[PDB]
């Protein structure tokens, strides 16, 4: 519960309906329920999980940044209190996702494609925790993101072509981690550039449709390089 | 612009 | 509770913060809490209440229309079930707003401006109920919207100039009620046209800033007339 | 276009 009484297939079907309705909180709850059925997730289902929580946490992060900026300018308790409220709700979502990955998506992922997908997610949600972290565990949170990203990179480099869209999105996000979380902008720039160039040199192997998928993400790498250099 | 992920 | 322990002023301040953060569910809960303190609401506070629930119910209605369209094309239980879920949540929000108006915003509104504002809201949230209604009470729901709108129109015509933005927004929405709820498109067109023309003839009395407020809403009346004729 | 309110 609360999704324990619903069929796995019905949860997946309703997740897709929620996406069409832009009801991402519903989408996430349905996909949480599907994961908790205990069966491994398909590629399409992994994408549904990621899209749902991406959008939920995306709204929370955008709200947190608005409130944090207001709080910074103000420096009564109301601004801090409400920023804390949003922050706490954000941390709860990140904890929920990390709990699904740890129980038991990652350990049951016996393919490079699935394992890399989930380790990237683990790095992303530790990164979102790091964005709001300030206390005695910020360094441990940051290292947990780095570690997850690094293991994903190691596997993706061994087992995936340089144009694979999950490998490219992983590298994009690890590069942003370096730039704005780890205060390593040169690492961030180096990774974005090497990832872009190695994908460019592999495009000749791709179909027209794979070419579109890969160049879409390559453009995000180029956008960041243009912003950072 | 904001960096992209 | 859950807002009973928070100061009225703190609830208003946090509602404004939530609006800046585009956290409209939070905004609505804060304004619900402020109303339940039992003091009448100021013009600014009335607008905060209306904006918050407008955006909450707006998302629900947009999702309901997506799902209803899918359900219509499909004609398993999943599409109906999930449409019903959203519908039920939508009806709950409308019931909450109508409950705030009935206990006790309307009866304590001893000014035309405040009473008209709240009666317009009452018509709006009965109209949103009517959009999804299908059973033995659809006709009573529709008449409750008509009655609330009509009393607001009667007061606004007696006590407000024809360019007043609340009077104009009331007329715009009552006209849409006629067009798509009451199946009275000629009433809808007549009301939109008469409202537009009587506001145009009163613009000469207005300051530059009031002129902008009034012409903004006049353009919405013109947009509807252009769509309907 | 959708009517406006
Ligand atoms: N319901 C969904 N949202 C998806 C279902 C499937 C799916 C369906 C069938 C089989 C396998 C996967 C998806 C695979 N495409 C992407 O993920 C994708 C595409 C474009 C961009 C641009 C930025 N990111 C992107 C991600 S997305
Ligand atoms: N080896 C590959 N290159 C793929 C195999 C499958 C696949 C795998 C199993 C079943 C059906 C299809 C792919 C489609 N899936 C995706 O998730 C996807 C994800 C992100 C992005 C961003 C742009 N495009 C995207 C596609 S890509
Ligand atoms: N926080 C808010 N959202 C508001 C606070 C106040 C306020 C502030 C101080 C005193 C009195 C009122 C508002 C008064 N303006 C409007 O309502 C308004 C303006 C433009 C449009 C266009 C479509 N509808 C509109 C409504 S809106
Ligand atoms: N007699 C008047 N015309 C007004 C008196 C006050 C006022 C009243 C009390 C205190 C401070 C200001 C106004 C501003 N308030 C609004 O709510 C408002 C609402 C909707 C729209 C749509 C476009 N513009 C809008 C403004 S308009
Ligand atoms: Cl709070
Ligand atoms: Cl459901
Ligand atoms: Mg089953
Ligand atoms: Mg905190
Ligand atoms: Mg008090
Ligand atoms: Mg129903």
């Amino acid at each position: 519960g609360a999704m324990g009484s619903m069929e796995r297939a019905s949860l997946i079907q309703k997740a897709k309906l929620a996406e069409q309705a832009e009801r991402y909180e519903d989408m996430a709850a349905f996909m949480k329920g599907a994961v908790e059925k205990g069966e491994e997730l398909s590629c399409e289902e992994r994408n549904l999980l990621s899209v749902a929580y991406k959008n939920v946490v995306g709204g929370q992060r955008a709200a947190w940044r608005v409130l944090s900026s207001i709080e910074q300018k103000s420096n009564g308790p109301e601004v801090r209190e409400y920023r804390e409220k949003v922050e706490t709700e954000l941390q709860g979502v990140c904890d929920t996702v990390l709990g699904l990955l740890d129980s038991h998506l990652i350990k049951e992922a016996g393919d490079a494609e699935s394992r890399v997908f989930y380790l990237k997610m683990k790095g992303d949600y530790y990164r979102y925790l790091a964005e709001v972290a300030t206390g005695d565990d910020k360094k441990r949170i940051i290292d947990s993101a780095r570690s997850a990203y690094q293991e994903a990179m190691d596997i993706s480099k061994k087992e995936m072509p340089p144009t694979n869209p999950i490998r490219l999105g992983l590298a994009l996000n690890f590069s942003v981690f370096h730039y704005e979380i780890a205060n390593s902008p040169e690492e961030a720039i180096s990774l974005a550039k090497t990832t872009f160039d190695e994908a460019m040199a592999d495009l000749h192997t791709l179909s027209e449709d794979s070419y579109k998928d890969s160049t879409l993400i390559m453009q995000l790498l180029r956008d960041n390089l243009t912003l950072w250099t | 612009r904001r960096r992209q992920t």
